[PDB]
């Protein structure tokens, strides 16, 4: 499934400016109650594109188990959560995908 | 706050040819139309009630039968409405008709009516009419039908779900209260009530004394009962019922 | 064809009936007033919690289902037992409007045969529910940045709710064996929990306002009937008239009859309608039925000639070699001022003969 | 769900007439233009036989 409207409304995908300071680390946030955000200071590079795919994979993983109870809203183990983003980082980096887009 | 204040005496008089109403809303001009409906019979026994409050329970609840003819020569402020129902308590639905100086409120709820209900003016309070009103299913507020020597006639019917009220105001020259001649009662309201009505009671207004809590008063009214009867009504050039014959009164009227 | 013969003897034969066909349909239904208060329920500034769901009875008005259709934000307009298309014509005795606010994920639970927290403990519909459910997003009215803590729901209850039942009790839910004694803690939880609505929630959790319309019929006459369209009035023509459920076909001419204010229709000596009052504008019209006539064919013998003349009995010549007689309109015969003996009788002193066909 | 019925149609059918046309119905004032959506529903619905 595609992204929610609140994801596009509430995520800050660009560095805000000098006046407002923010953490530049790429982080995917599952705030709860169907609210999913990405904190990313995007630069126009291939690396930020792959990192955006990784964090959107994190957000999709968080999005899929929303029907589960709150204390079970995590990966089955600690490897799965990063693995499902790293497979997107693998697939997006292929020459075929770059020729496609 | 139910208090017993009204005592009532009764006499018997003659209806003459009073009580005729328009049986439908169809214009008929210069014709003789025979209709079978609930009518007050000609020269029938009508009970004249005098209700007196002086400053025990002696104001019983009257039956409704198939409909009631009501008449009064009193002013518009003394008699202020009526109560209709079967048990007159919270277990069955009931209809309350209350008139005041500005409008009339007709309202069907589950009223827990008092044994001697009366509207008291002080503003007007209905706490002496009933003690509670729950599960209320109908309300209708409209222009009043007790306005201003003047004889006021009403016909109440409860037919197949609808409560029909017919009224007329006739200026009677000083004399006998029930006059001769004809004055047909125009249809006033048809209310989609759909309740069972077997008993009724008249509402009077009492004033506070401000000095035997209520001022002494008297009210005279005539009550007759409608019966399934066939009438022959005369419609004149302008559509008004100016005359009628009661088909079962005497052999001459039967021939007519 | 009428005489069932190929040879017709000289004379006048009544063969058909002329009629004036109805041209338009005029459905002057009762004037549309006192529309049902759907603005009070749908456009209320404050809705109710789902545990204390608001119920409003609707009676003695005209139920307008077009305002509902006009509103765009509706997420569900799902109807049960009656079609949405035939809402305006089929009519009922009482209409119950139940209003509450829930979360988006639970909107599927407002249906017959469904299970969940809302269906079992807050609002239950029967399996034979006849009515409609309407839901729409209410972020701009019910979401607060600090959190809207004024919407509550029942999470715990001993038994499931019956259809159309409410529970406003605040008793502590006793889930174990020990008595709660009115104080919360372990195995004793308060059943009413707050719907803390915030504008940044996901679509399954945004506040949705739900109105459930339940229609019921009883032995009483049904009085919540949807408004019937009242088309324009056309006079002086043969139009099918439907005035306040009284139907017919006839010309509606101006009337000199002064009706009394309580009268609606008018009748003849022989109890046939001759007048009516328009329910939109308080005017009196003389209903006169459209012209009809006995078509008679005047012909000599087929041995002599095949020329025919047509007499429309009782019909004026302007409503159908055209001559006007007291018998009716004669078409196909030429009036001659000469007088002869009667050959084919027409009526009122008029006779027809063949010499062409002449009338005299 | 193999058995379907025509819930919505513009007009009633004739005797011994079969309608198998899977075209959309316009249930409101707004035209649907052949695409499902708000107040635009498919005429043929399946029975939930259990
Ligand atoms: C006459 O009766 C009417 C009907 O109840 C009274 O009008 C109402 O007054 C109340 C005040 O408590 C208002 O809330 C309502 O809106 C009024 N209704 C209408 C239809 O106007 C009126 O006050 C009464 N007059 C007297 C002198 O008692
Ligand atoms: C997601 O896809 C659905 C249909 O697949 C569409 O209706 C919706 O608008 C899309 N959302 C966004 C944010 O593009
Ligand atoms: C009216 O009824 C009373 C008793 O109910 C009776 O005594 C009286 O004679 C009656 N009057 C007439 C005119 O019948
Ligand atoms: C009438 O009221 C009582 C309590 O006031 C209630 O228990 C009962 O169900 C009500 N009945 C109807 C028909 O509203
Ligand atoms: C109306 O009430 C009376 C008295 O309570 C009763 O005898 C009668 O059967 C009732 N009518 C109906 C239709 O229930
Ligand atoms: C009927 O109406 C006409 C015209 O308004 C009027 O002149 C006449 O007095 C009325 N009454 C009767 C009995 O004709
Ligand atoms: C609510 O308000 C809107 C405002 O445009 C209006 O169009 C509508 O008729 C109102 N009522 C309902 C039931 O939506
Ligand atoms: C009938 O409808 C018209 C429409 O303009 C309105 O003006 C009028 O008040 C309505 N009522 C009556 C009694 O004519």
């Amino acid at each position: 499934p595609n992204m929610t409207q609140g994801f596009w409304e509430n995520s800050m995908l660009t560095d805000p400016g000098n006046v407002q300071k923010a953490v530049c680390h790429p982080t995917a946030w599952d705030l709860g109650k169907g609210d999913f955000r990405i904190l990313m200071c995007t630069k126009v590079t291939m690396d930020d594109f792959l990192t955006a795919h990784h964090e959107m994979g994190h957000i999709q993983y968080d999005m899929a188990y929303a029907a589960q109870p709150f204390l079970l809203r995590n990966g089955a183990n600690e490897g799965f959560h990063e693995a499902v983003g790293e497979i997107m980082s693998l697939s997006a980096a292929t020459p075929k995908h770059l020729k496609s887009i | 706050q139910c208090v017993n204040l009204i005592t009532r005496t009764q006499s018997y008089t003659n209806s003459f040819t009073r009580g005729v109403y328009y049986p439908d809303k169809v214009f008929r001009s210069s014709v003789l139309h025979s209709t079978q409906d609930l009518f007050l019979p000609f020269f029938s026994n009508v009970t004249w009630f005098h209700a007196i409050h002086v400053s025990r329970f002696d104001n019983p609840v009257l039956p409704f039968n198939d409909g009631v003819y009501f008449a009064s020569t009193e002013k518009s402020n003394i008699i202020r409405g009526w109560i209709f129902g079967t048990t007159l308590d919270s277990k069955t639905q009931s209809l309350l008709i209350v008139n005041n100086a500005t409008n009339v409120v007709i309202k069907v709820c589950e009223f827990q009516f008092c044994n001697d209900p009366f509207l008291d003016v002080y503003m007007e309070s209905e706490f002496r009419v009933y003690s509670s009103a729950n599960n209320c299913t109908f309300e209708y507020v409209s222009q009043p039908f007790l306005m201003d020597k003047n004889l006021r006639e009403f016909v109440f019917k409860n037919i197949d779900g609808y409560f029909k009220i017919y009224s007329k105001h006739t200026p009677i020259n000083l004399g006998r209260d029930l006059p001769q001649g004809f004055s047909a009662l125009e249809p006033l309201v048809d209310l989609p009530i759909g309740i069972n009505i077997t008993r009724f009671q008249t509402l009077l207004a009492l004033h506070r004394s401000y000095l035997s809590g209520w001022t002494a008063g008297a009210a005279a009214y005539y009550v007759g009962y409608l019966q399934p009867r066939t009438f022959l009504l005369k419609y004149n050039e302008n559509g008004t019922i100016t005359d009628a014959v009661d088909c079962a009164l005497d052999p001459l009227s039967e021939t007519k | 064809c009428t005489l069932k013969s190929f040879t017709v003897e000289k004379g006048i034969y009544q063969t058909s009936n002329f009629r004036v066909q109805p041209t338009e349909s005029i459905v002057r239904f009762p004037n549309i007033t006192n529309l049902c208060p759907f603005d009070e329920v749908f456009n209320a500034t404050r809705f109710a919690s789902v545990y204390a769901w608001n119920r409003k009875r609707i009676s003695n008005c005209v139920a307008d289902y077009s305002v509902l259709y006009n509103f765009a934000p509706f997420f569900a307009f799902k109807c049960y037992g009656v079609s949405p298309t035939k809402l305006n014509d089929l009519c009922f005795t009482n209409v119950y409007a139940d209003s509450f606010v829930i979360r988006g994920n639970e909107v599927s639970q407002i249906a017959p045969g469904q299970t969940g927290n809302i269906a079992d403990y807050n609002y239950k519909l029967p399996d034979d529910f006849t009515g409609c459910v309407i839901a729409w997003n209410s972020n701009k009215l019910d979401s607060k940045v600090g959190g809207n803590y004024n919407y509550l729901y029942r999470l715990f209850r001993k038994s499931n709710l019956k259809p159309f039942e409410r529970d406003i009790s605040t008793e502590i839910y006793q889930a174990g064996n020990k008595p709660c004694n009115g104080v919360a803690g372990f195995n004793c939880y308060f059943p009413l929990r707050s719907y803390g609505f915030r504008p940044t929630y996901g679509v399954g959790h945004q506040p949705y306002r739900v109105v459930v319309l339940s229609f019921e019929l009883l032995h009483a006459p049904a009085t919540v009937c949807g408004p019937k369209k009242s088309t324009n009035l056309v006079k002086n023509k043969c139009v099918n008239f439907n005035f306040n459920g009284l139907t017919g076909t006839g010309v509606l001419t101006e009337s000199n009859k002064k009706f009394l204010p309580f009268q609606q229709f008018g009748r003849d000596i022989a109890d046939t309608t001759d007048a009516v009052r328009d329910p939109q504008t308080l005017e009196i019209l003389d209903i006169t039925p459209c012209s009809f006539g006995g078509v008679s064919v005047i012909t000599p013998g087929t041995n002599t000639s095949n020329q025919v003349a047509v007499l429309y009995q009782g019909v004026n010549c302007t409503e159908v070699n055209v001559f006007q007689t007291r018998a009716g309109c004669l078409i196909g015969a030429e009036y001659v001022n000469n007088s002869y003996e009667c050959d084919i009788p027409i009526g009122a002193g008029i006779c027809a003969s063949y010499q062409s066909i002449i009338a005299y």
